């Protein structure tokens, strides 16, 4: 049992783990896959290229965690587009979903609801869900203010026409069908 | 229509009776056969009595 | 002493095992199990302790000190920093050769 | 009980029915190279090796007496400047 | 067990257990039921 | 699919209540805005659909008449939404990749330069949105007046089929990332030109692709050539229809029609 | 006697020639058949022209 | 010590890299 | 109740680090995290239904008292009308399993056995991953 | 003299202690450990002690980079692990060296 | 020489006459090939390509050509693969089986990135499990199985009842993007629309047969207008026992 | 150009040699025929 890691490679790479958490346990993570490349030896490799260009310690430190930032900047935009791209189509969730569904589960544990009970609330929530009103109108009992109004897929027509309610409203080149 | 360059006649006619396609003798009668098969089941030769 | 003889039935192949556990964790940088050569090696001393024909102690010692290859030191500074090995390897032989022995 | 608390307050609950396309506007808004830029600078600030932990009383205590305590209260030298002066290395 | 060759006579001693030497707790509290029964 | 849609506009027809003349040269931006995302309350799906229990594809609905008798509203409403998007994103595509014009518009340079600074930043934008999909449809190049404050035209990654119109948004410009120009584009990178290098007198002869790369080069192209006065005469189109005052009569009345109907179920 | 037939028998069945890898069937670095992936693979092809 | 095992380092050799630029270059101390 | 006596945070042991991205100080009055992970669900459920928690599906079928999956499948489905029965039944076993531990069934064992038939081998070169998979299966039977 | 044909060249030499040194490592931990003292002989009668506090055995919590995965095997097959803790960060956690 | 040899050339017992010019060139493709293998060999990551187990140096009978089959396992899984690796190396899903890895990721916007990857992944490696070479029977216990829900007073009624639902699901797929799954939902079978990015397992099912219906996958050889065509050459190259098996595991 | 097959890049093999073959012990042809090739595969054959 003697490491073939040299003092000053182990002193540098021990640096460069408490600099940056993410390059450390990215390679190892909850076993060593001995099969993958390593960012901590990338990183290595590039200090060293830069402390032979001619960039000391410090510099070159910087830059080549700068480097491995942006090189995860560019990851997690690519992974924000997708999430984008993939919420657009209404079949993923996120986490203004998940607490509903939690919010869901709880109100399923805290009263207990019998299945016919669950049927009527999947119902009622249906029908919330497929013509939830707009601008809903709370009485003093006299006066009445036109707010607090939940999402519905009509909701979503009537902004997709853009609040005119006539489906004809861009006139920019459209082709024609007799 | 083969992919095989050649295969054993022995393995060759043990998958092709795994199939089943294989034509029984049907010696006994065949509603007696079936309800065997149905109920009493195929695991009558895990029992050696 | 019904419990007492069922208990010495059930563990009398124990130092088998403890000898296997002790092969498979002990050793730092076994090799590569998956290599026929150590396979053997492995496979030979735990017949040799099941028979009762070596003892576990020289058996061990066979193990470590069995040959596995030329410049095993500088070619395990390739593959090993800390010169330890992962364990799935050895436990799979350590598996495969009960498995086969019966 | 019960229904003291319910005349004091109300005992009802609902469930707000949330569309995933809705949100399309925030998607959009992290997409933008700026909202990226400062994720990630808020990731490397935290990704700084971190000792605690979980939360600590001790810790919390501390960080806020001295913030209390707050609340109560051109060239830069060369490494041959350094050496030549030997009495700052002491 | 016997340290270099030689026994060890208690290991109550190390643990603190009914010793001088125990482990100081709540000590706001016990002063303060001290203070309210003097 | 322009027989298979004119032939299932008839059936539609009745359904759109404000477009309801028959023959009236319905536009597909209207026609899509019109059988976009629907509810089932007020269209419950048909007993029997011979959709719904496998007996005929969506595809060949046209194919017999009795569907054309008594069509399932939502399977129709969503075939027409699909083949109207299709041809939408097919002749918007076929205007937008006109390289004949390649200047820019002194008004253009200024609004890109203003959004980001130069034509670059945008060219970029839209290359890797283009390049980084999930599905191989088409990226939207869009203008909306709700954030035309800071932002007021952005880029969207919209689905296989689905158009910008149905969340509400004015398209200016569109890149094809199908998954068959991707196979175009591999043929086209196999495709090479032989016998363009003629030997040189002291030659030897005269003396005796991953995806990632090839997806974001089509984008790189479809990006570099399109017909920049065609999506600023869109822009102004979009401007006008933004600051003209019958949409705002429109917003306003139907805001009146939704508190009043919130009075009645109120009351 | 298990002893001696399990030897004779492993001695009989051993195979020799090269494989698909082009190595003896017992070379000292490489294998053949691990985990059953060709028994398996010959579950999922079968013999059936 | 005057006996030396056989995987024991010798004793090393006082100098009180510059001498090794035609050896190999990433090769340290 | 507090604490008998307060001390201040053990020190590191050597090659002890907190997770990567792992928000070590996160308040209960903190925003939601965007993400869909397991801490993040956890916190959220603490947040929006109480101390409830479950060691298992099962226990949490036993609390509500006679409720399987498809019933509850079906007020997803009405939720969001993308999702089918099936993903409404998916989303509520990926609700429940991340909350808590996940379940051990014979459609998981087999769609674990299908998937890992269906990846067969690897580029690991001592097939790690298969033999990792197959002392997986056989700590099963 | 001759030379300055050959230096046009200037074939050298690349590294290799380098490469061996940032190739990947089977046994490569996030952060590195210093090995603890393992146990040395005493003496004739004294036997083989440790110099710390007679140990017979060197001080390790964990000598493997796999054997958490190899307990954990079956919560690591059933996705239990996908977010857990305690073996993400004490994995490879080691004995404080606690000397003069 | 196996060992040697690069996967894309072929090694030919014949010997002909090769020009001097054509054996420089293929000793420099050798030599570009091998400088391509240890570029690739260090960027691999934890997920890889499946192995075929059916030879495919020529397409595959009655389904696929060569160079589209090609193309169908050597860009758009490989990319897949890629993706997958490059955004769950970081991620705490590193070190996980594909399983466990599909079933956290799925329903989750934000990691809908890796989501994706990983059920195209499995699809195609189910794709790639499900296709015969030449095609088999329809086993007798698996046709028994069918009859009762398929088929309809008739002989051999439930085969043809399956393979025309299937086309009949995969037409109802206009967007020309996806895959079409046979799967055991645990009470009976069904055929199931799956778009781009979803997986069975993912929706908590048992998979029988995988048929894609990606644009891709006919574009050559059947063109735009071919997926009738491919069905019932996806259906006649099919193959059957490895669904019977899977549906006898799953009844127990 | 294929005149040698073996590059060795372990330092001092001489001693590493001289210490294989001080170890194994025997000397029929097919003995020191696979002590020799075992020698050039794991330190002279270039497989990783
Ligand atoms: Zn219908």
């Amino acid at each position: 049992d003697t490491s073939t890691l040299s003092p000053e490679r182990v002193a540098l790479r021990d640096e460069l783990a408490r600099k940056s958490r993410l390059v450390a346990s990215e390679g190892m993570r909850y076993y060593n896959i001995f099969w993958v490349r390593k960012p901590l030896d990338t990183m290595e490799k590039e200090y060293y290229e830069l402390k032979r260009r001619g960039v000391d310690h410090g510099e070159a430190i910087r830059k080549v965690l700068q480097g491995f930032y942006s090189g995860l900047a560019v990851k997690k935009r690519v992974a924000a587009i997708q999430a984008e791209e993939a919420k657009l189509t209404g079949r993923f969730i996120t986490m203004r979903e998940a607490t509903v569904v939690l919010g869901v589960l709880a109100k399923l544990h805290k009263e207990q609801l019998t299945p016919h009970q669950v049927s009527l609330l999947a119902k009622e929530q249906g029908e919330t869900t497929q013509s939830g009103a707009k601008l809903t109108a709370i009485v003093s009992r006299q006066v009445e203010v036109k707010e607090t109004a939940n999402d519905s897929v009509r909701q979503l027509r009537e902004k997709a026409e853009d609040q005119t309610g006539f489906p004809d409203w861009y006139t920019g080149e459209s082709p024609t069908y007799s | 229509g083969t992919m095989w360059a050649d295969v054993d006649p022995t393995t060759f006619a043990l998958h092709q009776a795994s199939q089943s396609t294989r034509s029984t003798r049907c010696d006994e009668p065949f509603i007696l056969h079936l309800v065997k098969r149905a109920k009493l089941g195929e695991c009558v030769t895990n029992f050696t009595d | 002493r019904r419990f007492k003889k069922v208990y010495d039935v059930l563990s009398e192949n124990d130092d088998m095992f403890i000898w296997l556990c002790h092969t498979a964790m002990s050793v730092l940088n076994p090799g590569d199990m998956r290599s026929r050569l150590i396979y053997n090696h492995l496979r030979i001393l735990a017949e040799s302790v099941a028979s009762g024909e070596m003892t576990q102690r020289t058996a061990f010692r066979f193990f470590e000190s069995a040959v596995r290859s030329p410049a095993y030191r500088e070619i395990a500074k390739r593959q090993l920093e800390g010169g330890a090995a992962t364990r799935l390897a050895g436990i799979s032989a350590a598996a495969d050769v009960m498995r086969r022995m019966g | 009980q019960q229904d003291v608390d319910n005349a004091s307050g109300q005992a009802h609950s609902f469930i707000s029915p949330q569309l995933p396309q809705m949100d399309w506007r925030n998607m959009s808004a992290r997409s933008s190279e700026e909202s990226i830029r400062e994720e990630m600078r808020q990731l490397a600030e935290n990704d700084v090796m971190q000792h605690q932990r979980v939360f600590n009383e001790r810790m919390w205590y501390e960080k806020e007496e001295e913030h209390r305590m707050k609340a109560r209260s051109p060239r830069v030298l060369g490494g041959d400047y350094f050496k030549t002066r030997f009495g700052y290395s002491l | 067990p016997s340290h270099s060759g030689s026994p060890v006579f208690t290991q109550a001693k190390l643990i603190g257990l009914s010793g001088e030497e125990q482990l100081t707790m709540c000590q706001s509290e016990t002063m303060a039921l001290r203070l309210c029964m003097a | 699919n322009a027989r298979e849609l004119h032939r299932l506009l008839p059936a539609l027809l009745p359904l759109l209540d404000p477009p309801v003349p028959t023959g009236a040269s319905v536009c597909a931006a209207h026609l899509i805005v019109a059988t976009g995302h629907v509810s089932k309350q007020r269209e419950p799906h048909m007993s029997n659909c011979p959709v719904l229990e496998r007996k005929i594809p969506l595809s060949e609905i046209a194919s017999d008449d009795n569907f054309l008798k008594h069509p399932c509203v939502p399977c129709l409403k969503h075939r027409i939404n699909f083949l109207a998007s299709e041809d939408f994103c097919y002749d918007f595509v076929e205007r937008c990749g006109c390289g004949t014009d390649g200047a820019l518009p002194p008004e253009w340079r200024c609004i890109v330069e203003r959004q980001f600074g130069s034509m670059a930043a945008l060219v970029e934008e839209l290359v890797i949105h283009a390049s980084n999909r999930r599905e191989a449809g088409w990226t939207w190049l869009v203008y909306d007046a709700q954030q035309a404050g800071e932002r007021p035209l952005l880029v969207v990654n919209m689905p296989a089929q689905r158009s910008p119109l149905l969340l509400g948004l004015w398209p200016l410009a569109v890149v094809n990332v199908t998954e068959a120009v991707l196979v175009e584009a591999v043929r086209a990178e196999s495709s090479g030109s032989v016998a363009a290098a003629p030997p040189p007198p002291w030659c030897r002869a005269a003396r005796a692709k991953k995806l990632s790369e090839i997806r974001e080069k089509v984008a790189r192209d479809a990006v570099s050539r399109m017909n920049w006065g065609f999506i600023l005469q869109q822009l102004k189109k979009a401007e006008t229809y933004y600051a003209s005052s019958d949409r705002g009569e429109k917003i306003r009345v139907h805001r009146m029609k939704l508190e009043r109907e919130a009075v009645t179920k109120a009351m | 006697m298990g002893e001696r037939m399990r030897a004779i028998i492993e001695d009989y069945s051993k195979g020799f020639g090269l494989g698909p890898h082009g190595h003896s069937p017992t070379h000292d670095t490489i294998h053949y058949n691990t985990l059953n992936a060709e028994g398996e693979r010959v579950r999922d092809l079968g013999y059936t022209d | 010590r005057v006996a030396f095992d056989f995987n024991d380092q010798l004793h090393p050799t006082r100098i009180g890299y510059a001498w090794f630029a035609s050896q190999d270059p990433t090769f340290g101390h | 109740h507090g604490n008998l006596f307060y001390f201040r945070e053990y020190p590191m042991y050597p090659g002890e680090y907190v997770p990567a991205e792992h928000n070590t100080l996160s308040s209960l009055r903190d925003e939601l995290r965007l993400d869909l992970t397991a801490q993040s669900l956890k916190e959220a459920w603490m947040r929006v239904s109480g101390g409830v928690y479950f060691q298992s599906v099962d226990e949490y079928y036993a609390s509500v008292d006679g409720l399987d999956a498809e019933q509850i499948g079906e007020v997803l489905a009405a939720l969001f009308p993308e999702l089918n029965c099936y993903e409404a039944q998916a989303l509520v076993q990926r609700t429940l399993e991340c909350i808590s531990r996940p379940v051990s069934a014979a459609s998981r064992q087999l769609s674990r056995t299908i998937t890992a038939e269906a990846v067969g081998l690897d580029n690991a070169p001592g097939h790690y991953t298969n033999f990792l998979e197959w002392m997986g299966r056989l700590t099963e039977t | 003299i001759y030379a300055h044909a050959l230096s046009q060249f200037a074939v050298c030499r690349q590294p290799w202690n380098e490469y061996i040194g940032l190739l990947t490592k089977q046994d490569s931990t996030p952060y590195h450990t210093e090995p603890q003292e393992k146990p040395a002989y005493r003496g004739r009668k004294q036997g083989r002690e440790g110099w710390l506090f007679g140990q017979q055995v060197q001080l390790h919590y964990h000598r493997f980079p796999d054997e958490q995965l190899i307990t954990n095997l079956s919560r690591w097959r059933t996705g239990e692990t996908v977010g857990d803790i305690a073996m993400q960060q004490f994995r490879n956690a080691q004995p404080f060296d606690i000397e003069d | 020489y196996h060992a040697y040899v690069p996967k894309g050339a072929s090694v030919q017992m014949g010997e002909t006459f090769m020009p001097s010019n054509i054996a420089t060139a293929v000793f420099r493709e050798t030599e570009a090939a091998a400088a391509r293998a240890d570029k690739t060999k260090e960027e691999t990551g934890f997920f890889s390509q499946p192995r075929l187990n059916y030879p495919v140096s020529s397409g595959i009978p009655a389904l696929f050509s060569k160079d589209q089959f090609d193309m169908q396992y050597s860009l758009f899984h490989r990319d897949v693969v890629e993706t997958l690796n490059r955004h769950t190396l970081g991620t705490p899903l590193e070190g996980h089986n594909l399983e466990t890895v599909i079933r956290k990721t799925s329903f989750d916007a934000t990691q809908a990135v890796a989501h994706t990857a990983a059920s195209e992944h499995f699809n195609y490696c189910f794709f790639y499990k499900s296709l015969r070479p030449w095609g088999t029977a329809p086993p007798p216990r698996l046709r028994e199985a069918l009859q009762l829900q398929y088929g309809t007073n008739g002989s051999a009624d439930a085969m043809d009842e399956v393979r025309r639902i299937v086309w009949v699901t995969a037409a109802s797929h206009q967007e020309r993007c996806g895959w079409v799954y046979l799967v055991w939902s645990g009470v009976h079978f069904d055929v199931v629309e799956f778009p781009h990015g979803s997986c069975p397992i993912a929706s908590d099912l048992i998979p029988l047969l995988a048929l894609n219906v990606h644009e891709s996958a006919y574009i050559l050889d059947y063109g735009t207008s071919g997926l009738k065509q491919y069905v019932e050459n996806y259906f006649k190259a099919c193959n059957w026992p490895l669904a019977e098996r899977y549906y006898l595991m799953a009844i127990g | 150009l294929g005149w040698t097959d073996l590059f060795t890049t372990i330092p001092d093999m001489t001693y590493h040699i001289k210490e294989w073959f001080d170890t194994t012990e025997h000397m029929h042809n097919d003995a020191v025929a696979w002590q020799l090739g075992h020698l050039l595969e794991t330190c002279f054959k270039m497989k990783e």
